[PDB]
């Protein structure tokens, strides 16, 4: 989180929280309930984002379903709509600490030898996070919709 | 290293639960905190040399023997590093105290103090002892300030004393 | 060492046990002298009822050499 | 030459002192002395 | 095992004083909270068995880990899991009664993921079947206390990560 | 605290003395003026060791 | 405390807390501001149960202050007071805890073999628990008295 | 464990010949040391409990490991220390009578540093401890001896270390 | 004795006597002389030993011969006397047999609990045989006061 | 285990006083004839298997006893019997070190004779087989030797009879 | 060593050494001597015990060296006297140690276990031991043939 | 490290009292064996190839250790037994020119055990190799130099044993 990346900030050079780090953490605070909301809608929405983003990735990519492809089947397809949960479960994570360091402690270290080792088109899967960006952009106002669509291009970024 | 939000995260990651409404009261209860952490960690960021200082001028008056010979404060050289470990304390406390979470105590002091402490034959009693003086002196500082929320001050020495201490009973 | 001839009876209270255990229901042992305290007590607080008991071995009021 | 043997010489015993009650009792001591 | 006034009464004796005003707030909020503790530590002491079966059936029974192959698939198998779901319902509760997880740190995750790695016990079902005993005492007891036990309980998957 | 400074300063002399090298005095006494001079006189100090 | 203990019985009986300790533990959390008024009590009059103990213990015991004795000198009655004070401060545990395990594994558990490596005299430190016991029941109240005295005698029965 | 002379006959038999001129040199050397083993034993067995008590007296009472928060606080934690000084004491007298420090390593010193670093130990403390049992027994048992005495105690230290 | 030592050790082995304890039972056989006469010197002169250990031990410990002590009026202290002529007898008893198993099953088994109860300090009661077994050394001829000495100096060492 | 020097020390706590002269007699003779019980004893490990097998060879061996029909027919009575006849000569020596009879009363003679009347074994051939032990024992060991043996040998053959 | 036995007595019982087993560690340590002097003596003639101990075995059990036997043969008889040496040697040890442990370590714990493996007659092997006794003692004094023909006789009481 | 005027002043720092009676008896002690003990330091480093290759000829050489199968074999493993040797009277005469062992404690018995057991050196052999060191020592320096170096280094063999 914030707080923690201010703490180790200043644990580092071996002092107390600067000014500067207090008036982040002081944002951090104050945009806790924006975050919160957000997290919220998200959370509420978890099924429908999936759900919506899930038909317009295999519309746009009909590929990766054919047969031959990687999700092809409806246990594959279902492993897939699985692991789009799952990374909009790792946004929501890192929409409520403020920063992408949970999404990147859990679900983007070792992405790219995983879906290696998976045989799945990594840039399919950042398509999909990118149709979840979307359709949860179209779910919340303009800047909760730019806070949001920051950290998920983040992971777009990590898949990328 | 863990906040209270981090360490939240990772216990409903491990479950693989969305966030639901109890973990919303979570953070929600740290947000509207977060301020008064703010206002005592800005507190103690001003008075932190007095807070040592003051704590060393009472913990070597009611444990004496640690300024005598064969005491482990006794030369000057002890005395400065008895000092900067107070102020090693101090400093983790109020990184303690804005996280809301003793997993930086944990990890940053608490994981080898007794293997060191046993290594350079220093006492922990004293050691805690000094622990809960600075927690009753930033305690009556919090009270006697316009401190709206002074529960939380408590929290991060007193789990230091309690991984640190040896086990009574 | 002087040890003592036992014979004691002890009963099942907890289990019906459906092997064979007369062997140690019933039973004359020698115990020595300075576990028969905590043998006697061991069996008496089990439940048994012990019907006799005599030094096998050694002499009453030795002062010496009785090991 | 003889007096290289200082590790291997007979040993100079230490005058060491038994520990005594220090400044942390001198309440006690204090409520001792107004036993008496 | 430690409760909370045994935690006050070692932080104190560690120290070698009495108990001033702050260890007698501690206690009186010890207390306070023994009324609902007491409460639901009888509830669930009544309905021990029903919270296990419940927590079962939701999470672990029809799946694969009770199918042939998994490993609740034997009947020893299945009567040690619900022996094992005993264990962390009766031992959360005597960390709710005491107000601490000292005794889940001494008794229960003992080398319980040694245990249970050498064993073959999965890690993650039995995670969801401790998850399914929280929302199942939740359900029984109530919000606070529900809670009070869902943190031991929470302790206790933690303690298996 | 005084009277026991004074002595100890002169026991450390000695101490010095007999180690022959003044590595002793220098650490403990490096850092000893900040700390003696809140509560006692430290021209008072310099005329004492004088 | 009386709860670790019903929680230790419970769990070597491998059981549930029965109704009968459920109602135990709701006494004592009802007698709790009881068992802290004895515990101001005590501490209140920290300086002066010991004191009048001590007083009485050695008139009664004259050889403890005698020359040759385990506690001659002022240094060493200075100790003996401490141990006056240590043990006060364990009944003070004792009767906040409502039961005897603080007592016991704090000051009870090898006091034999550890008061004869010092040459104390066992039944001479157990008079002078009795004399704390008779002090503390002589300025407090009675009903409350025989609590104390409870712990007190544990105390005695143990070390005598 | 071996004693001086198993340790010659040991050597000897690893080697596979018979015991020659050094070797009988060292059994000579052992014979000629052994009346001064044997009342040093004498010595440290009349004051076994008296060297333990006067060594603590000068190392660790009135300390901050018996003041509050120490690792002597507790009366059951003064008879831990005390069962160690005494088992230190007799196994150094052990090593003494044998000539030998082999007896430390088999019973003593195979474990104990992991032992005391689980248990949270101070083995700083129990060097200084060991030191005052050093200084208490060379007090009574004479020159020789307490140089034996001394290298036995100083070998336990240095496996504590 | 040190044959009845020998006898139940190799019986306890179930085999006939070693080499090294066949030995040992030749040597005392034959300094068996010696040790009869290291007998009657403490028998002849064994009321001089105690009468001067006594008057020693009550000048270097005199909280004993202190009112509220442990032998407080001349019947007690004629008692202490007695225990110290049926200790020098039990000396007498280990000497002859050449072991320590007559003091074991007389006067050294139970011996710290035996002197709890009834209030003695068994530190002075070694503290007395030190006296006897210096009294003794000093009085009888010093090769002989060695051996003497040596069974001296364990009861010392099981009292304390 | 009363030997002499036992005996006279409970003789002397029966009444509570020392030693006499009357007691330091016994004793004495004990010290002179102790050398020749070490020697008997050496004698007699010495040739401890030896002896028996001869005996057992030259007194039931080819006879009824050892026929089928007899007691010491079969493998498993053969071995007990030698067993036996080991024990009467190792306890009897351990009697003849000792200077008294009661180490064969407190270990031997204790509820024997009712053992081998259950049994059947011929107290007669028991008899004869300790008879040409002693015999052969006093061949061995000496004239006056072989007597003192032989006092504890048919000691202990009149008790078992 | 008799030390060694001592130590793990008092160790087992978890206690001092006794004055007995100081005084028979003390004769050892005085009448070593002897004991070094009678292993010189069998270490610098032991050829001559093998060569006439072996002579006489060849005599008096020509079973052994007949066709059939153990060890019939040139390399068999060799490994006889090999295993002769190999005792002797072990007596020697057993001399100078003045207990009997290195023995029953060495060469008297599966020993049956071994010949039994290697077909070889464990009597005839004592035969051969108890000849190079007699050859030992031939060539001794009297007492320190006699002292040193104990360990022989464990040797003997152990095989057969 | 500390040295004797370490351990004197540390001694004294913890009495908190001056140099009273015994510290300047070890301290003038010590600097009247100095200047000797620099001169023995002088000859060991001037000759210290000499002293171990008569002690590797003397003790370990046309042995077991040397031939195939042993522990000094290769020539790499012998080159380290020359510099383990050369550790060995280094850093006694270190010990002996400071004073105190606690340079052997600190430097060389800290680790020597545990590499000795993790690389399979015999524990006697390297014994016997100091040996050899102390005797050489003791021929080419001098019977008082020989045993102020010898009881460092039958220090270290106890450190060994
Ligand atoms: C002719 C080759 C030269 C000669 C030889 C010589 N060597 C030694 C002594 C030893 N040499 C070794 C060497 C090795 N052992 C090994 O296992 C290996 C690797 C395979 C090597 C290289 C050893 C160990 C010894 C010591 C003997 C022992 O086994 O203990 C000597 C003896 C010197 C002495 O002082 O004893 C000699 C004479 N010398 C020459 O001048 C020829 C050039
Ligand atoms: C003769 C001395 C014996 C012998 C020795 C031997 N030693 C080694 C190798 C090592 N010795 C050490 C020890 C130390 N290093 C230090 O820095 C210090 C203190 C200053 C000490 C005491 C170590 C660490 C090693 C390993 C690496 C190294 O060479 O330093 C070996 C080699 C082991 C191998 O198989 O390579 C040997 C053989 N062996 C004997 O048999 C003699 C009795
Ligand atoms: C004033 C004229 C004198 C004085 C008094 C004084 N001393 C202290 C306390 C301390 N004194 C020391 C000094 C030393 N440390 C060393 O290592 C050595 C030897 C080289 C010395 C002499 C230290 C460390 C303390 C602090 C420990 C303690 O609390 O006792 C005080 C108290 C300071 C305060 O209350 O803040 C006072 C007033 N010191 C002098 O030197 C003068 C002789
Ligand atoms: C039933 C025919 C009659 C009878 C029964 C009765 N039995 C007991 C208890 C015991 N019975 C035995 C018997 C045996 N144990 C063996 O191992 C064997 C051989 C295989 C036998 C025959 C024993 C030992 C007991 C003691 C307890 C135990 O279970 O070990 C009781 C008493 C139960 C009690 O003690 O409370 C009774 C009453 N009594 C009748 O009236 C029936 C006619
Ligand atoms: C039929 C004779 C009776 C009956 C049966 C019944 N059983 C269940 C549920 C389960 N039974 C098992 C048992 C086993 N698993 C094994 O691997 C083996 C041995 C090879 C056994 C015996 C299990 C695991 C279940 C759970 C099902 C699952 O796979 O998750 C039920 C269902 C109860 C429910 O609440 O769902 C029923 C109805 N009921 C009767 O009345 C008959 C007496
Ligand atoms: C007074 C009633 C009697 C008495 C006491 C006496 N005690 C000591 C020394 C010690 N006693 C203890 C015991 C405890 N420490 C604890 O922390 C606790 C539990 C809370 C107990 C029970 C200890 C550790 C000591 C050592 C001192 C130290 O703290 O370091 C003495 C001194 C003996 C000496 O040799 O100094 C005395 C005199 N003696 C009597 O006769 C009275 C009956
Ligand atoms: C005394 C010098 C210091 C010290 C001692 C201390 N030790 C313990 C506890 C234990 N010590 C051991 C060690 C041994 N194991 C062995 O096999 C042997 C003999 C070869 C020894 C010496 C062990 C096993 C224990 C554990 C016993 C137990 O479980 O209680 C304690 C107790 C700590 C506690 O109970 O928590 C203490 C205090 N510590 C000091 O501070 C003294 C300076
Ligand atoms: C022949 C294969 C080997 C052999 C024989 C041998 N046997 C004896 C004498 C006896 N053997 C026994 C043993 C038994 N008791 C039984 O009941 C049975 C059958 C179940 C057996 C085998 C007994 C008792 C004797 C003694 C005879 C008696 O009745 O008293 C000897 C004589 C020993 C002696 O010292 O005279 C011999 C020589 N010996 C060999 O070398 C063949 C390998
Ligand atoms: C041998 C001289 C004659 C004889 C002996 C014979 N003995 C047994 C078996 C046993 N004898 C005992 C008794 C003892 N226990 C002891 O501890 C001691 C020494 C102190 C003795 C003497 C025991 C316990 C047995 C074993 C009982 C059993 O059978 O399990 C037997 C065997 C009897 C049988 O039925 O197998 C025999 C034959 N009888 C002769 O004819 C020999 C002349």
């Amino acid at each position: 989180s914030i707080v923690t990346k201010s703490i180790v900030n200043a644990d580092a050079e071996a002092r107390y929280l600067s000014p500067g780090e207090l008036d982040r953490i002081k944002a951090f605070v104050t945009g806790g309930a924006a975050r919160l909301r957000i997290a919220e809608t998200l959370t509420g929405s978890r099924e429908t984002i999936v759900k919506q983003a899930g038909d317009r990735l295999f519309q746009k990519r009909p590929d990766i379903v054919s047969p031959g492809g990687n999700a092809y089947g409806e246990e594959m397809t279902a492993t897939c709509l699985r692991d789009m949960d799952y990374y909009l479960r790792l946004v929501t994570y890192g929409v409520v600490s403020g920063d992408v360091t949970p999404i990147e402690e859990i679900g983007l270290v070792g992405v790219r030898e995983m879906y290696r080792s998976l045989g799945t088109p990594i840039e399919a899967v950042a398509q999909s996070v990118r149709e979840m960006k979307e359709v949860a952009s179209g779910l919340m106002s303009s800047d909760d919709a730019a806070e949001a669509s920051a950290y998920f291009d983040f992971v777009i970024g990590k898949m990328s | 290293m863990r906040d209270a939000v981090t360490t939240l995260i990772k216990n409903y990651d491990l479950t693989g639960r969305y966030l639901d409404r109890n973990a919303m009261d979570e953070l929600k209860a740290y947000f509207e905190s977060g301020s008064a952490r703010i206002a005592a960690a800005a507190m103690i960021n001003a008075n932190s040399a007095t807070i040592v200082k003051r704590a060393a001028a009472q913990l070597f008056e009611e444990i004496p023997e640690l300024i005598r010979p064969s005491g482990n404060a006794y030369t000057t050289r002890r005395f400065s590093a008895c000092l900067r470990d107070m102020d090693y304390y101090l400093r983790y406390a109020s990184y303690a105290l804005i996280a809301a979470d003793n997993n930086v105590l944990d990890e940053r002091v608490l994981q080898g103090l007794r293997e060191t402490y046993n290594s350079l034959g220093v006492p922990i009693g004293p050691t805690v002892r000094g622990i809960q003086i600075m927690k009753e002196m930033i305690e009556a500082m919090a009270e006697d300030s316009s401190l709206n929320s002074t529960d939380f001050i408590a929290s991060p020495f007193d789990h230091m004393t309690r991984e640190l201490s040896e086990l009574s009973v | 060492m002087r040890m003592f001839r036992i014979t004691a009876c002890v009963p099942s209270q907890t289990r019906i046990r459906t092997q064979r255990e007369l062997q140690n229901t019933y039973f004359t042992k020698l115990v020595p002298y300075d576990n028969w305290f905590r043998e006697q007590q061991r069996i008496m607080k089990m439940g048994g009822k012990i019907v006799k008991v005599e030094l096998a071995t050694g002499r009453p009021g030795t002062n010496a050499g009785l090991a | 030459p003889s007096q290289v043997a200082f590790a291997s010489g007979d040993p100079i015993p230490q005058n060491v002192a038994r520990r005594t009650p220090g400044p942390s009792l001198n309440r006690f001591k204090e409520m001792a002395r107004q036993v008496k | 095992m430690q409760d909370a006034i045994t935690a006050v009464i070692n932080s104190a004796d560690v120290q070698g004083k009495y108990l001033d005003g702050a260890a007698m707030d501690k206690l009186k909020s010890y207390f306070a909270s023994g009324e609902l503790r007491v409460r639901a530590a009888s509830v669930i002491s009544a309905n021990a068995a029903t919270i296990v079966k419940e927590a079962v059936a939701k999470s672990l029974l029809y799946s694969d880990v009770t199918r042939p192959g998994g490993n609740m698939y034997t009947t020893r198998r299945y009567a040690a899991c619900i022996r094992d779901l005993d264990y962390y319902l009766r031992y959360a509760t005597y960390a709710m009664l005491a107000g601490d997880a000292s005794i889940l740190d001494e008794r229960v995750l003992n080398g319980l993921k040694e245990t249970y790695n050498s064993l073959g016990v999965p890690i993650s079902s039995t995670v969801q079947a401790i998850q399914a005993i929280k929302e199942v005492t939740a359900s029984l007891v109530g919000a606070d206390a529900g809670k009070e036990m869902g943190v031991y309980l929470d302790y206790i998957c933690s303690g298996l990560s | 605290k005084s009277l026991r400074d004074m002595s100890w300063f002169l026991r450390y002399t000695t101490y010095a003395i007999v180690a022959g090298d003044p590595n002793i005095i220098v650490v403990n006494t490096r850092g000893l003026k900040e700390v003696i001079e809140n509560a006692c006189s430290i021209d008072a100090t310099i005329v004492a060791i004088q």
